[PDB]
RNA sequence: GCUACCACAUCCAAGGAAGGCAGCAGGCGCGCAAAUUACCCAAUCCUAAUUCAGGGAGGUAGUGACAAUAAAUAACGAUACAGGGCCCAUUCGGGUCUUGUAAUUGGAAUGAGUACAAUGUAAAUACCUUAACGAGGAACAAUUGGAGGGCAAGUCUGGUGCCAG
């Protein structure tokens, strides 16, 4: 995917179509970052605009493949990445109220 | 109210280093042993498009108008339309806006109405080709000035069009301690309502004086045919040389006076075009405050910038003063080792400073 | 379900007739107008017929 | 072949966790200052005794009454300020937050993680988490060595839930002798002596220290004449990190918790308790503790009384009141309004140019690892032109770079703060920007925290810690209708984020901030103290902000597809304002108000989609804009005299307690069971 | 002192924003505005989108 | 260990004087991450002038979801009230039957745990034993995932009314 390993970090360059209207699409699940293995960015969904609200910006994320099942109705076809952690901590103990994002 | 200065002074490069300051400032005592003794039209419109532009900044003129307290505000910006007063043109209501355009909250385009060429100011075309090249090369990225309309002295009737888009944090500390190879000459003569005759006219007399050259020399014709020429007719001339490689440019440009000869113009702005050059470092001698303001906001960091003995004059000396005086900072200057010259480096610490005023 | 939480499944319960208007009973939502669009249509188009 | 390729991807991940975000240092390689250390903790776990024997340990000398500050030395290359924070004052562990590198905290063993060791990882964890290390005491207290080992093991996986998994922390045994067993201080102060610190954003961009010594200087006839009341002017001593605090009169910067001046005098002093390196340098050029507020030796200083124990171009420019014609007459041997540059005459310029020659001279791998090597460039730049010129760069225009003892006297600092002084709490000087001088209102976002029971209300005061600055405001909860508008909630939400907006200082967007409810000791109780946590997202002067009413009418004489609605406005000029605006019913038909009615009052027709009916009510959306107050209050807490108790605006719930008054209500707007009916037409 | 005039002063405003938060909310500042809750031509003397 | 010559390197009163283990534990090597600077020579041996002294050799504990083995977090009743419950089909539909309830209630059994204790041991820790306490849901409050629905005087968008997303 993105050359050797599984897991990729990333800095958080952008936030794409976060003046999107309708809450919880695509658009508004997707951000823009910036691999730091080659200076590349590209971009890759989050899951949960709960966890849009958790990543903000510059904030060092670890990025992993997306892997879709079937298609879906409104779902972006290239996106192909999500994001796992965000500066150290998971996006699922953020979400689930575990833990807290250290600075 | 609170940084005091005297005079007629620097009034544009005063408002910018308050509005880039936050610091209040009081000008007083502006143009007093005269007989119509206060501000000028021009002064008020241009603090008018200040107040238009910024947020929150409270500026009040004494009755006497001889006395301006500015107190400033946060750099909103947007999207915008300035009439200007007629004895003054868009250049020097745009240049202060090149200082203060990529550090606000939205980005900047203004419509500006009014004359668009002067002896005095910046023309278009020299303004697009001389400052904006030293903002690219500090960093910021989609600037553009379009032309709709171009006026000419004395009726005007001409529109341009600032776009400024790249809103950068600051601006990247820059190191150049070198001496440009300049790569060619290039250059632009416009004409609005005379004739074709009248451009190959002056670019013949700015080619027969570039002629002892090597460099690749080349200037374009532009006459405005239509309703994009404005109510008066005229001329001018601009020429640019562009040291390729590190993208640097110098300039010098005038227009055609009421009555005068297209050939003499030619070689009055070829020659003050090698005169400039002669005198030159790195940098022009009328782009030299816009680097030096913009080393000045640039990060906390040492910035270098090599300049010339002859570049160094009077207007050095004072806008040194009024930087040190806003923003506390001094310019430290050492000779460079090469004795063929007597060139200066410029060592800046550019102060900390954020473009605080954005959304995330 | 998938990456919602029960409160973002909250059941939000529904306000009844203003105290003022209690003869003029039963404040209608749109369940019960379109029940009675519905009826009023069937019965325009049997008389159109 | 399979060795090569599983190695590969291993290699292939660890160099992908290896890989980082640039940040710059801004740290003095040559003379830094010293690690601040800060020990934490609730009232009773014994940090006193703890600092006490590291100290013993540190330096080999016994230290009776620590209070204030205390740097010793450590290694060669180290030195270490020791701080006590109370753990009565919230205000104090903020600011102790904001400040230090590591954090020594310490936790009960016999009794498990008290709210304050709690409150405290979530503050630093906000403000940026420095390097924390916990000890674990009265370890002696545990009967069995079951339950020892037990408690041990569950406090060491609660402590790595909250840190990093394998945050070391410390068991220290028994207070024998009031001090510690010595071979694990011995472990303890290896521990601190090879710690190693990472770049944070808020200490590498703002200069500040915190002042060890401290004293007033005004004439005792001042005060006699003036009677006490006079504003007293005093000096700071102290260290510098972070940022090179400029050397010119006229700064502004915070003292936390008592309020914002600029600097009248600063002075470089040299330190009295110097690096060994340094001594060593001095030593060779010229051929340990220090700690004023505390005990040293064996004698500490009162306020006036003591206790013992019984035993050139550059120079012509920036002068000012030469004329530059004058200057430049000098160096040799107007205005800028003209942007044109001033010339010479046409014909001597073309004489002069007739030749060519005298210009024709003139004429004709990964990318963490590039960034960083630009950062380190630039550095080292930085480094070289500081070197070239040393009595005037680095006095003046360098300023006074970090890792330097200063001394700086003020002025306008009140009698409440001299005379109320206590020197158990600390004093820390922050260096703000004009962009912190100057107010407006703030939009952050911002959750209410997940251990706080209650949910935050709109319009309701809220302590919070943004900044350097630990001030009270009203704050509004605001959402945006998916990106259309902003409309103002009357709650925060109870699990996710919402919008806020306050008046108060401004500070750089991407700013994290915390905020609390009530501050007092007599106020705290046994709930969870933070409140809110969020990001400030930007600053204005001004923001637009929506409150919804919907007029509400009633229907009185219907029709097929119009009727006559009553209730709402109350002119037919009012309606005349109004008209031809769109309505909807509460049973979801549209409509529109079409014309005012004449002979009563405020009475309208409308024309509806379907044939409303006269069970049901009209309703028009409307958008009234609401106001931010403007209330701000900083603590000021030793300012006051007791340091805790600071007692502010009180919350609405509190308010009607105290007057005696009961919750307003409406109840044609609480909810009920309803059954309807199946219905039958004809 | 100094500090006790400010403090008397913010003390003030306290208890204006007491008084204020503890009293009546403006018809405007309700939900639900009616003829007979909000005052007489009101809507004309205000401004809303 | 000694003597030269190379290289770092320590103290001073300036004449002079001294210096070098990834064996055992504990660190640094990134700014982002991991077992104690513990106990003993009681076993196994070895060394001596030798029974007795010594031995980070070896042994004993502490640490942890790398792996590996065994198995708790409940069992047995007694009611009360209801009439529907489950299976198959692309369609009409078909097949079968004491099932359903956050509804009441009774005593019994027990170890996680806390410990008189004794055993274990160089001395301890753990295990194996056993007096005393120790079970009714907020007690003694097991997870991690996956598939669905519908609710508002809510918001947003498209439209050939009341619809669609
Ligand atoms: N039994 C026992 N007592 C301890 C231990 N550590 C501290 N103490 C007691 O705690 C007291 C020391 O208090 P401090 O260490 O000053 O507590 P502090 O919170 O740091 O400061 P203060 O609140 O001012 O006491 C002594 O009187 C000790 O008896 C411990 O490990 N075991
Ligand atoms: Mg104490």
């Amino acid at each position: 995917p993105f050359g050797g390993s599984s897991h990729a970090k990333g800095i958080v360059l952008e936030k794409l179509g976060i003046e999107s209207k309708q809450p919880n699409s695509a658009i508004r699940k997707c951000v823009r970052v910036q691999l730091i293995k080659n200076g590349k960015k590209v971009t890759a969904f989050v899951p949960n605009d709960g966890c849009l609200n958790f990543v903000d910006e510059n904030d060092e994320v670890l990025l992993a493949g997306f892997g879709r099942k079937g298609k879906a109705k409104g779902d972006i076809p290239g996106v192909r990445f999500k994001v796992v952690k965000v500066s150290g901590v998971s996006l699922l103990a953020l979400w689930k109220e575990k833990k807290e994002k250290p600075r | 109210k609170y940084t005091t200065f005297q005079g007629s002074q620097n009034f544009r490069l005063r408002i910018v280093l308050a509005t880039l300051s936050g610091k209040p400032i009081k000008i007083e005592k502006i143009r007093s042993g005269d007989l119509n003794p206060g501000l000028k039209d021009y002064e008020v419109s241009f603090l008018r498009l200040i107040e238009s532009v910024t947020n929150g900044s409270v500026i009040e003129i004494s009755y006497t108008g001889t006395t301006v307290i500015y107190r400033p505000g946060i750099i909103v910006g947007g999207a915008s339309t300035h009439i200007c007063p007629s004895s003054k043109p868009v250049g020097y209501f745009v240049e202060p806006m090149l200082y203060l355009a990529p550090f606000s909250k939205k980005k900047f385009s203004i419509l500006f109405k009014g004359i668009t060429a002067s002896h005095n100011d910046a023309g278009i075309e020299a303004i697009k080709w001389g400052l904006m090249p030293v903002m690219e090369k500090f960093g910021v990225r989609e600037c553009a000035l379009h032309t709709l309309k171009r006026g000419s002295p004395p009726l005007g009737g001409g529109e341009v069009h600032l776009v400024v888009d790249s809103l950068i944090a600051q601006p990247i500390t820059m190191h150049e301690i070198d001496r440009p190879i300049i790569s060619s000459i290039t250059g632009v003569a416009y004409s609005t309502r005379v004739s074709p005759s009248l451009v190959n006219r002056m670019i013949d007399g700015a080619k027969k004086v570039l002629k002892n050259l090597q460099c690749e020399v080349n200037i374009t014709a532009d006459v405005w045919r239509g309703e994009n020429s404005g109510k008066s007719p005229g001329w001018g001339i601009t020429l640019v040389a562009q040291s390729k490689q590190k993208g640097w440019s110098y300039f010098a440009e005038d227009i055609g006076d009421a009555g005068s000869i297209p050939e003499e113009l030619g070689e009055k702005v070829a020659c003050q075009l090698l005169e400039e050059i002669s005198k030159s470092a790195a940098v022009g001698r009328n782009q030299l405050p816009l680097a030096i303001v913009y080393m000045v906001i640039g990060k906390e960091d040492i910035g270098r910038l090599r300049i010339n003995k002859e570049q160094i004059d009077e207007r050095f000396i004072i806008l040194l003063r009024d930087i040190k005086k806003i923003f506390n900072t001094e310019v430290f200057l050492k000779p460079v080792d090469e004795a063929d010259n007597e060139d200066m480096i410029a060592t800046i610490k550019g102060i900390g400073f954020t473009n605080t005023s954005k959304k995330i | 379900a998938k990456l919602v939480h029960d409160v973002q499944k909250k059941q939000h319960r529904e306000r009844s007739q203003l105290t003022s208007r209690s003869r003029y009973g039963f404040l209608e939502k749109h369940k019960d107008y379109v029940k009675r669009a519905q009826d009023f249509h069937r019965k325009q188009s049997t008389l159109k017929v | 072949p399979g060795k090569m390729a599983r190695t590969m991807q291993r290699s292939s991940d660890v160099n992908e966790r290896k890989l980082h975000v640039p940040m710059v240092d801004r740290t003095p390689e040559d003379d830094p200052p010293p690690f601040i250390v800060a020990v934490v903790g609730p009232p009773g776990t014994g940090k006193t005794t703890l600092i006490r024997s590291l100290v013993r340990r540190m330096t080999k000398s016994t230290l009776n009454d620590i209070q204030g500050p205390i740097t010793v030395v450590s290694g060669k290359h180290r030195r270490l300020t020791f701080l006590e924070c109370p753990a009565d004052d919230l205000n104090a562990m903020i600011d102790i937050a904001k400040i230090a590198d590591l954090v020594l905290l310490l936790i009960d063993g016999n009794f498990g993680f008290e709210m304050e060791t709690m409150e405290f990882l979530n503050i630093a964890q906000h403000h940026g988490m420095p390097r924390v290390l916990g000890v674990a005491t009265h370890l002696d207290l545990f009967k069995s060595q079951s339950t020892l080992r037990a408690s041990k093991k569950r406090l060491k996986h609660r402590f790595w839930t909250e840190v990093y998994q394998g945050a070391k922390l410390f068991y220290l045994s028994g207070v024998i002798n009031g001090r510690y067993p010595d071979r694990e201080i011995l472990n303890l102060s290896r521990f601190i002596s090879v710690m190693k610190f990472r770049p944070l954003k808020w200490r590498n961009e703002h200069p500040y220290m915190l002042a060890d010594r401290f004293t007033d200087l005004t004439h005792p006839e001042l005060i006699e004449t003036q009677g006490l009341q006079i504003d007293r002017k005093v000096a700071i001593y102290g260290y510098l990190h972070g940022t090179p605090l400029p050397s010119a009169p006229g700064t502004r910067v915070h003292i936390a918790g008592v309020g914002d001046f600029s600097v009248a005098q600063i002075e470089k002093l040299p330190d009295p308790c110097p690096t060994p390196f340094y001594q060593q340098k001095l030593d060779d050029f010229e051929r340990l503790i220090y700690a004023p507020m505390s005990d040293v030796g064996g004698v500490l200083m009162d306020k006036d009384a003591v206790y013992i124990d019984i035993g050139n171009i550059g120079k012509l420019i920036y002068m000012d009141n030469i004329s530059p014609e004058e200057c430049i007459r000098r160096w040799r041997g107007v205005d800028l309004e003209k942007f044109v540059p001033y010339f010479d005459t046409f014909e001597k310029l073309a004489k002069k140019w007739k030749s060519v020659d005298a210009i024709k001279e003139r004429f004709l791998d990964t990318w963490y690892e590039l960034q960083k090597a630009k950062i380190s460039k630039q550095l080292e730049i930085n480094n070289i032109e500081y070197q070239e010129m040393t009595p005037e760069q680095r006095q003046r225009i360098e300023g006074f770079k970090a890792g330097s003892y200063v001394r700086i006297v003020f002025e306008k600092v009140p009698m409440e703060f001299v005379k109320n002084f206590n020197p158990k709490f600390p004093i820390v000087m922050g260096g703000l920007l004009p962009t912190e001088i100057k107010f407006g209102i703030v939009k952050a976002r911002l959750r209410r925290h997940r251990w706080h029971k209650k949910i935050l209300k709109t319009n309701d005061p809220l302590v919070l810690s943004l900044g350097w600055r630990r001030f009270q405001t009203l704050p509004i909860y605001t959402t945006t209708d998916s990106r259309t508008r902003t409309r103002m909630l009357k709650y925060t939400p109870e699990h996710t984020y919402c919008n806020a907006a306050f008046y108060g200082p401004l500070c750089s967007p991407n700013t994290p901030f915390c905020g609390v409810q009530i501050v007092a000791n007599s106020d705290t109780g046994n709930g969870f103290r933070i409140a809110a946590t969020g990001i400030v997202e930007e600053i204005d002067v001004n923001i637009e902000i929506v409150k919804k009413l919907k007029l509400v009418g009633f229907p009185y004489k219907i029709f097929k597809n119009t009727a006559f609605i009553k209730d709402m406005f109350s002119s037919a000029m009012e309606v005349a304002r109004f008209e031809g605006a769109q309505i909807k019913t509460v049973s979801g038909i549209r409509g529109e108000i079409k014309r005012a009615l004449s002979k009563p009052e405020g009475h309208y027709r409308a024309a509806f989609e379907d044939k409303i009916l006269m069970s049901d009510i009209v309703i028009l959306r409307s958008w009234y804009p609401v106001r931010v107050k403007k209330f701000y209050n900083p603590v000021t807490s030793l300012l006051l005299k007791e340091k805790t108790e600071w007692k502010g605006l009180r919350l609405t719930g509190q308010i009607r307690a105290a007057m005696n008054l009961e919750t307003p209500s409406n109840p044609d707007s609480a909810y009920h069971k309803i059954e309807r009916v199946e219905r039958h037409f004809n | 002192s100094s500090f006790e005039k400010q403090q008397i002063e913010i003390r003030k405003q306290i208890e204006q924003l007491e008084n204020e938060a503890v009293a009546e909310k403006k018809w405007s500042l309700k939900g639900e505005v009616k003829a007979k809750d909000r005052p007489e031509d009101a809507l004309l003397t205000e401004e809303l989108e």
